[PDB]
């Protein structure tokens, strides 16, 4: 028979062994219908580097091994592809002459030369070498498409309404790690979604994606929106999802009651801190933040309004106006502190102060008359107020609830700035009243916008 | 001397993708 045999195969780059012996390398003599694997003592197996990088297989027969008459010999093993073919296969590598049959991708030549040496005769043997002259070819798996969908949210969840500018599109990547030490492709492939107001979801899909990586996708940053990239598919099945979700605004509205001046403005303060408690600093809108302080001037051009728009979601808020604003109104707030967390609307309300004024009437000498007030809580009034007789202003001052005035016939004084809510009483004083039969007019009232109080002093 | 013929096959391993079994064989004759 012949004998030391061996049987060569130089696998081409677009093959490569299995991992650990996995090939399982064997080699199977078939005769007479049975089959039988040659053991270890019969043949060996190596894997070498060619001087060309190829991996060649060579099964060994042990020297002294003869080759059965007529019985079949056959080495198995099993190879799978290599990134060369799933590349190649995507689309992703040119092929070159000799890699495959005719130049297609589906008919990638596995070996590159195989080749059965062997020897025969007793003595000094001849030894001969045959070529392999079958070259197969084998196709790849299909690449992978991966699916994209885009969704858009309002500030308060899926479907809920949009009220930000949106994009026309957004251009979409799909990033193939790098796997070999060098850096991510981040232009692998591409592609644009339409965005349409009110079409909350839209979806496209990457074509002739490589096995063989793991992805990641780079979307855009869209002012005005949070922006959520998942894989909603596997590692080896990649499927992505990119939810855009408006950011909240914080609205600071004035509201003026019992004020028929519309050309004041007011300086209105908001304190915006993070959960975190890093100071927040940015532009949102047309309001700067400055180490979380903000100021809106509001006045009637603007619509006695300010808007911070898309802060970050769950910022604190805490709405004041400023000090100086607050001269000459009753301030109340409605929702000036909380969380950010969909939009909100904080009312400032400047309810101007109301005032009291005072006529002395005669029918038929300065009269003195006392005025008593208690503030709405019902504690005497302690304070000085502007008041003003025929134009000249004097401070006029309540102690323990009391102030008193001198009246001229057919003199009013009015007292301005006086506590929302609070009530007065005038009395003309004993002496003054002595001679006249006094009567009043809104004797006594709640000063809840300008009242009028007329005392009559009528001779005899 | 004997004679020789040589076949080699490549054939797709079913529901494994990206797996081929490579067969090599060599039969002899007196």
């Amino acid at each position: 028979g012949i004998h030391h045999v061996s049987i060569k195969d130089v696998l081409s780059k677009y093959v490569q062994l299995l991992p650990n012996g996995s090939s399982e390398f064997r080699v199977v003599k078939e005769k007479d219908g049975s089959s039988e694997i040659l053991t270890e003592n019969q043949v060996t197996f190596d894997t070498k580097t060619t001087s060309e990088g190829l991996v060649e297989v060579t099964a060994k027969f042990s020297p002294n091994y003869s080759l059965e008459d007529g019985a079949r010999y056959v080495l198995k093993f099993t190879v799978t592809s290599s990134q060369e073919a799933l590349d190649a296969i995507a689309g992703d590598k040119k092929l070159e002459a000799g890699d495959a049959e005719g130049s297609d991708v589906n008919k990638l030549y596995s070996n590159k030369g195989a080749s059965v040496t062997y020897s025969y005769g007793i003595g000094n043997s001849q030894t001969k070498t045959k070529e392999y002259s079958d070259n197969p070819t084998f196709k790849p798996s299909d690449p992978l498409t991966v699916p994209v969908e885009v969704e858009w949210q309002g500030v308060t969840g899926a479907r809920t309404v949009i009220t930000a500018d949106q994009p026309s599109n957004v251009e979409l990547k799909l990033v193939q790690k790098n796997k070999n030490g060098g850096s991510d492709n981040q232009d692998y492939r591409k592609t644009n979604v339409n965005v349409s107001k009110n079409v909350s979801n839209e979806t496209r899909n990457f074509e002739k994606v490589a096995k063989g990586y793991q992805y990641d996708l780079i979307a855009p940053d869209v002012p005005a929106f949070t922006k959520e990239i998942k894989n909603v598919g596997t590692e080896s099945n990649p499927s992505f999802k990119v939810i855009y979700k408006q950011l909240p605004s914080l609205t600071i509205k004035k509201v003026l009651e019992a004020e028929n001046n519309l050309n004041k403005e007011f300086r209105i303060k908001v304190k915006l801190t993070s959960p975190d408690s890093k100071p927040l600093n940015g532009t949102f809108g047309e309001i700067t933040v400055v180490n979380g302080e903000a100021e809106i001037r509001v006045e009637k051009r603007k619509r006695w309004r300010g808007i911070l728009s898309y802060l970050p979601r769950g910022t604190h808020y805490k709405v004041e106006e400023e000090a100086a604003s607050t001269n000459g109104y009753h301030v109340t707030y409605e929702n000036q502190e909380g969380d950010l967390n969909k939009d909100e609307t904080s009312t400032v309300t400047n309810h101007k102060l109301p005032s009291l004024s005072v006529t002395k009437k005669v029918t038929g000498k300065s009269f003195k008359i006392t005025i008593n007030i208690r503030d709405a809580q019902n504690s005497p009034l302690n304070g000085t107020y502007t008041a003003t007789v025929n134009n000249k202003r004097t401070p006029l001052q309540f102690t323990n609830g009391r102030a008193s005035i001198d009246l001229n016939k057919d003199q009013t004084i009015k007292i301005d700035g006086l506590p929302l809510d609070s009530h007065y009483t005038v009395e003309e004083e004993t002496n003054s009243s002595r001679g006249y039969q006094v009567s009043y007019e809104n004797q006594e009232g709640k000063l809840d916008g300008d009242k009028s109080a007329t005392v009559t002093n009528n001779k005899n | 001397e004997p004679q020789t013929t040589l076949h080699k096959t490549i054939t797709p391993i079913s529901g494994q993708d990206d797996k081929y079994e490579l067969s090599l064989d060599i039969t002899s004759k007196l």
